[PDB]
């Protein structure tokens, strides 16, 4: 039984007749030592995707690197509910969302250097209300907005046999 | 059985009679839809070719299928975010309620945050969160706007709809008392404003029993919530058969990878991992296309969510069961695990009357037409009064416009009118 | 970036083509990517296997492209509906729904065409300068309430005016610009001033 992963002191309650364990997905889970009367967990070594964070190279070749649900362990760092953050300062002034990361993470780069930060939803701004106080307008604006919508896509055509048997 | 589609009725319909209400009823009703996805993420590479070189090496020889799956599931996630973006983030500053909630008798407290937890969220929210319920390269990616920053978002809205009405949509928030901006939303569905003041503490106790029903409805069954736990369903089905389609073996002497490559030499170990390659291929585009379809569907639902909010939370809608059964007065956001719940507050006639009815009278061998309303008779004395709610008035020329003769009008009737 | 949503559509399907005549480079397991070596090299008996090795990769490569296109056409057409339905509801009339026609009061809309779509100037009314003022849903004459017929009530502090509410353009409390319907008693809010009867 071949495989590779992390092999760890187990406490499932093993019979003593089961030689080794499987998971939902018919893979190994948990081992009987051949030569030893002992049961080991096999964890999958850590892995996780890996994605860059960056502004554009128009602006600069500074750049971030994401880890994807893991932890700051196997590998300036922030850790977040997405995974491990390395290249970026910690910020606590929150902003605009400029590079989305996630869990309300966002990064941008500002004076230089890349920041990571807990996105601001908007500009905060209670309102004086009471069951006797009215806001009315004296005044107002002519605004005029611009809203894009795609209506219709290349008239594409391919001619399946000369693709393939052409 | 042959099914019932309702207990049937009769409209004792005449050309000279009118049921008018003399009362009335707020209903909150719960509209639930689901506006986002889990945002899974899977590498194509490692699901086919888990740890093997000569996979990979052969998987190389099929293109671009490993980079056009994970394209279009990032396309996916991202567009989940972007519907979640649309929905709640309407508004651009986040407003709050001030401690004085005096909102002449109207309850919000058990839709407004509950400050003393630790998620900023309602109670109805927190019903709702608690009515919803790996290592082959499948990955979760989380959410970028966390429940707590949908949940400030809602209350945003709230806070907003509730101090300033349909103003902080249009731009800056306009403070109004809560009763004058339910005059307004009365105004607007063809009833006056002196109803809701003269029956301002019952039109406030209805709508507080409401909402307790309401509580009373999440807190005792989940399934009204089922538009979204059905998608959660779904997408974990799509995820476990494919797990699943890694124990086939697709004609091949095993289901395994590394069992063929510690039994066969390459010439032969080619040939099983081609067959276990395709399979597992044809598997992962079956699965992401499934989940295109399925994104389309939450994307459109996203949408109708987003319009929901506009036209009915930040505004009152006229558009018929668009916003609740009965006559739109506002609506209210509440989040939820991969959605949103509307709590619509409709205006419903209850109790019925029947009058005579006249489309016109005659006083000098004139027409009088009613302005706003119509004519009515309780089989003496003929009024004039709004049509959806019964507050008859004396027939005058301040009530009534005058047009043409009673030569030509079909139905007309003979009264006086009052001139003042 | 404004017209993303138009560029990006067209970069979506550059890239479902070139990445399908991409396809074509590649082998599937075959010996050769390309149909006419196979041909000048093998007999039929073999270069039939290898053909229908490419001929499954290729035809599986169009189905890929052409799922994914009629996805991507479901979506173009949701879009051309609805900007359609703005069209009617927005450029040929004025619409009450709100921010479907802009952040505001929709006061009317301009069609302009677009390499694959369309732009709609929407023309709304923001209001800007705001105004404080003690308010009140009726008043007190003579025992009798006046609600406003076309407004609302409200006082700079001295005296009391009705106005529109959404324009403050004060005016005499009158019963020109009111309508009366019970009396003081039951109202909650209401306040006492004086009503001029022309
Ligand atoms: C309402 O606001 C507008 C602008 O928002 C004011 O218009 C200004 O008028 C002065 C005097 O002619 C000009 O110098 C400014 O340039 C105008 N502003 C703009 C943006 O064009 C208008 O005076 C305001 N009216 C009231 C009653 O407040
Ligand atoms: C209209 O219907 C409502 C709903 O039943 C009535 O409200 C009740 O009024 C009585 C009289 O004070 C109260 O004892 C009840 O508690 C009220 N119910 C609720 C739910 O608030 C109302 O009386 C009806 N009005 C008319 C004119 O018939
Ligand atoms: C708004 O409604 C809530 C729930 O119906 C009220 O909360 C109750 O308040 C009473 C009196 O303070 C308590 O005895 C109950 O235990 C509360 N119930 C819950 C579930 O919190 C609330 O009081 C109402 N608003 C006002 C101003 O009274
Ligand atoms: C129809 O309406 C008229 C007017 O509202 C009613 O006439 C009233 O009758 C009561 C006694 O029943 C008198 O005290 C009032 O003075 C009358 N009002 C007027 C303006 O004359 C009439 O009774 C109603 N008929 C029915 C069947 O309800
Ligand atoms: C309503 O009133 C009008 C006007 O008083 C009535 O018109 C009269 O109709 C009768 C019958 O046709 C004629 O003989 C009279 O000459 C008409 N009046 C005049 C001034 O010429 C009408 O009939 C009444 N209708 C009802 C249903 O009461
Ligand atoms: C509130 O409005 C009232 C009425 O517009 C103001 O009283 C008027 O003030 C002007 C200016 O002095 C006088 O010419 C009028 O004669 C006053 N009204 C009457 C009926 O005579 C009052 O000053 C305003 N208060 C504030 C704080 O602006
Ligand atoms: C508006 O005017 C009415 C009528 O004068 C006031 O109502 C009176 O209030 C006093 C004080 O409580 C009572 O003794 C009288 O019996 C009331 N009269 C009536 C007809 O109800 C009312 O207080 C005035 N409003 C304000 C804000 O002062
Ligand atoms: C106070 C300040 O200026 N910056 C703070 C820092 O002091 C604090 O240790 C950190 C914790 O994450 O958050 C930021
Ligand atoms: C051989 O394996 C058995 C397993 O029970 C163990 O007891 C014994 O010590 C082992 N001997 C050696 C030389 O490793
Ligand atoms: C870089 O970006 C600036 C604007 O940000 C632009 O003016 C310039 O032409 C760009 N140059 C290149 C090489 O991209
Ligand atoms: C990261 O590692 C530490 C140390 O083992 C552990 O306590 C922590 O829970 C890990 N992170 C998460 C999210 O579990
Ligand atoms: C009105 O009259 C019809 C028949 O004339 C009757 O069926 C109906 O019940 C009446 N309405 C009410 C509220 O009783
Ligand atoms: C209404 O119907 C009755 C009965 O058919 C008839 O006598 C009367 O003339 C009709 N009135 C109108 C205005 O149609
Ligand atoms: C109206 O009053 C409130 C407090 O009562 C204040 O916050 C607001 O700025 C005032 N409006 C203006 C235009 O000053
Ligand atoms: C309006 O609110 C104040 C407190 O902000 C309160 O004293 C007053 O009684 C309220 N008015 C009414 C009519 O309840």
């Amino acid at each position: 039984l071949t495989g590779t992963g992390v092999l760890t002191e187990s406490n499932k309650k093993f019979l003593p007749f089961q030689q080794f364990g499987r998971d939902i997905a018919d893979t190994t889970d948990a081992v009987r030592d051949p030569q030893t009367l002992e049961i080991l967990d096999i964890t999958p070594c850590s892995f996780g995707g890996v994605s860059v964070i960056t502004p554009g190279t128009n602006t600069s070749n500074q750049v971030a690197v994401l880890y994807q649900d893991v932890n700051c362990t196997e590998v300036n760092v922030f850790q977040t509910r997405a995974g491990c953050l390395i290249g970026a300062e910690h910020v606590n002034n929150s902003y605009e969302c400029d590079i989305p990361i996630g869990a309300g993470i966002c990064a941008s780069y500002q004076t230089q250097s890349i920041i990571a930060y807990t996105m601001s939803l908007g500009a905060e701004n209670s309102v004086a209300y009471s069951n006797n106080s009215i806001a009315i307008p004296t005044n107002f604006t002519i605004s005029v907005t611009t809203e894009i919508l795609p209506v219709s896509m290349t008239k594409t055509s391919v001619d399946c046999t000369m693709y393939i048997c052409g | 059985y042959t099914m019932s589609l309702g207990a049937e009725n009769s409209v004792a319909y005449s050309n000279n009679s009118i049921a008018i209400p003399t009362n009335f009823t707020i209903s909150v009703t719960t509209e639930i839809l689901p506006v986002s996805m889990t945002k899974t993420s899977v590498d194509c590479t490692m699901y086919i070719c888990g740890d093997s070189t000569e996979c990979s090496n052969l998987l190389l020889q099929y293109g671009s299928f490993c980079t056009q799956l994970n394209r279009a599931l990032t396309g996916i996630a991202v567009e989940q975010d972007k519907n979640t973006q649309e929905v709640f983030a309407q508004v651009k500053q986040i407003y709050k309620t001030p401690p004085i909630k005096d909102f002449g008798g109207f309850n919000f407290s058990q839709i407004l945050p509950d400050p003393s937890k630790p998620s900023k969220r309602s109670f109805i929210e927190d019903l709702l969160f608690n009515k919803v319920t790996k290592f082959n390269g499948l990955t979760v990616l989380p959410p970028l706007l966390t429940d707590e920053m949908i949940a400030q978002y809602t209350s945003a809205l709230l806070a907003g709809t509730i101090t300033s009405g349909w103003t902080f949509g249009a731009g800056a928030a306009l403070q109004i008392p809560f009763a004058m901006q339910m005059a307004y939303r009365f105004n607007g569905i063809g009833v006056t404003q002196n109803v809701l003041y003269e029956n301002q503490k019952l039109i406030a106790n209805q709508f507080n029993s409401a909402i307790g029903k309401i509580q009373d409805s999440l807190s005792s069954t989940a399934s009204a919530l089922g538009k979204l736990q059905d998608v959660v369903n779904q997408n974990a089905q799509a995820l476990n058969t494919l797990v699943k389609q890694l124990s086939s073996n697709f004609g091949a002497i095993s289901s395994v990878l590394n069992d063929i490559l510690s039994r066969l030499d390459p010439p032969e170990a080619e040939v099983q991992i081609d067959r276990l390659i395709t399979g597992r291929l044809q598997s992962l585009q079956t699965y992401v296309t499934q989940q295109l379809i399925r994104a389309a569907e939450i994307r459109a639902s996203a949408n109708l969510a987003a319009t929901k909010m506009s036209e009915c939370v930040l505004g009152q809608s006229k558009r018929v069961d668009f916003c609740g059964k009965g006559y739109h007065l506002m609506s209210f956001p509440q989040s939820a695990p991969h959605g949103v719940v509307f709590l619509h507050v409709t205006y419903v006639p209850a109790q019925e009357k029947n009058f005579t009815t006249a489309p016109a009278i005659c006083h000098d061998g004139k027409a009088h037409f009613p302005r706003e309303g119509v004519f009515v008779s309780n089989g003496t004395h003929w009024f004039v009064t709004q049509r959806n709610f019964y507050e008859p008035q004396i027939i005058t020329t301040d009530n009534t416009f005058v047009s043409g003769n009673c030569d030509v009008v079909i139905g007309i009737v003979n009264n006086t009118v009052y001139d003042p």
